[PDB]
């Protein structure tokens, strides 16, 4: 009939069509400190063993 | 004998059933499906009908193959698997672990066997590949137990691989050989990114494929069983005393890392294994052997 399904007055609202680039967050030199350190650690735990064994 | 076999065999026979009901339950979850319903109600049972069922499915005549070699393949791989697990939990061989990768060094036969039977040029290359992939990765493996013999000691001093003492102490400084240990044994057990086979077995270019009942079924059993007997040494050398927790939450590691990772090519995997895996553990094996004792 003379309704049909038309676009609702005022338009839709905007969408988003473009991607979201979400690269945010740890990085290298992060990890390798935090490597080093607990490779300190580990150093550290295995003398004592070593020495205590 | 002793009735630890029976206090050993029994348990491992119903964790392998639940960990192939696990292996889905755990992809359907990642892919927004839920765990089989139609098998029962609470799905402890679906298992059981799986292998109930391929136990009543008619027989087939094996078809131009030596019988011996056929029938041995089983026996093999249940033969392997019987005496890791006993020899992992019920025994106090000085050189347990050293056992225990003697032992993984024969599931590369069950494979090459069941290649064998097929008797195809394309399937003699097949198994060639498997077989490539699993002694590629079981050089690393022993080159990372060597990481493990050097911090591993016993109360009296005496250098040795015993499961008990490894177990004993959860040493740190391993855990960069830890690493190296779980991407192995996802190699060893062909999980996704290692797993060559799935893409060369759509056509049937020649694998386990051949068989299609009790003979078929030990195969899954054994390969559900060996990759939580790499769970099991995981805990026992990287995270001290052996817990059932831990064993199951690296399987569901397992099966996680399946899941988010793609699978790789037979030049890949084995390029990475040979350029990239062996020198970083021979890296932290001549590290670890100058730290000293
Ligand atoms: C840098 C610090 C400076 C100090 C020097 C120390 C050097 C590092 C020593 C630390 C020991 C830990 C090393 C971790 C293992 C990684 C091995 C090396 C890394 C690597 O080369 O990348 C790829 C290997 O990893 C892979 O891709 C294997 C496949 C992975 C699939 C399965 C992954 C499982 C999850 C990861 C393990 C997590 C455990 C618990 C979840 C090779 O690839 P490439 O071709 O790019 O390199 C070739 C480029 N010419």
């Amino acid at each position: 009939p003379k309704v049909q399904d038309v676009p609702p007055p005022g338009g839709f609202p905007s969408i988003r069509i473009e991607r979201k680039l979400p690269n945010t967050g740890p990085t290298g030199l992060a990890v390798f400190l935090g490597f080093t350190a607990f490779m300190a650690l580990a150093v550290n735990q295995a003398r004592d063993r070593k020495s205590t064994n | 004998m002793n009735l630890n076999i029976i206090m050993t065999v029994l348990p491992l026979l119903v964790s392998v059933a639940f960990l192939t009901l696990s292996e889905r339950a755990v992809m359907g979850s990642l892919q927004r499906r839920m765990g089989p319903a139609v098998s029962g109600a609470f799905g402890i049972l679906q298992p059981f009908w799986d292998g109930f069922k391929l136990a009543v499915k008619e027989p087939i005549l094996p078809a131009n193959a030596a019988a011996g070699i056929f029938y041995a393949a089983p026996l093999i791989c249940i033969c392997i698997c019987v005496a890791s697990w006993c020899t992992l939990l019920l025994t106090d061989l000085s050189i347990g672990g050293l056992f225990l990768l003697l032992l993984s060094s024969l599931a590369v036969y069950g494979v090459l066997l069941a290649g064998y039977s097929c008797n195809s040029k394309y399937a003699f290359l097949g198994c060639l590949r498997s077989v490539s992939l699993m002694i590629s990765y079981e050089l690393v493996i022993s080159v990372v137990i060597l990481c493990v013999i050097l911090e591993t000691r016993d109360g009296n001093g005496f250098p040795c691989l015993n499961l008990t003492e490894t177990a004993s102490q959860t040493k740190i400084i391993l855990i960069p050989a830890g690493l190296l240990f779980y991407i192995c044994s996802l190699a060893e057990s062909k999980r996704v990114p290692f797993d060559l086979p799935e893409a060369e077995a759509e056509l049937v270019a020649g694998y386990n494929v051949e068989y299609s009942s009790l003979g078929f079924a030990v195969f899954f059993v054994a390969e559900y069983g060996n990759t939580l007997l790499m769970a099991a040494l995981i805990n026992i050398y990287f995270l001290g005393k052996l817990n059932s927790a831990l064993i199951a939450a690296i399987f569901v590691s397992f099966i996680w890392v399946r899941g988010t990772l793609p699978r790789y090519r037979y030049d890949m995997f084995m390029q990475i294994g040979w350029k990239s895996l062996l020198p970083v553990a021979l890296a932290l094996y001549l590290a670890q052997a100058s730290l000293g004792y």
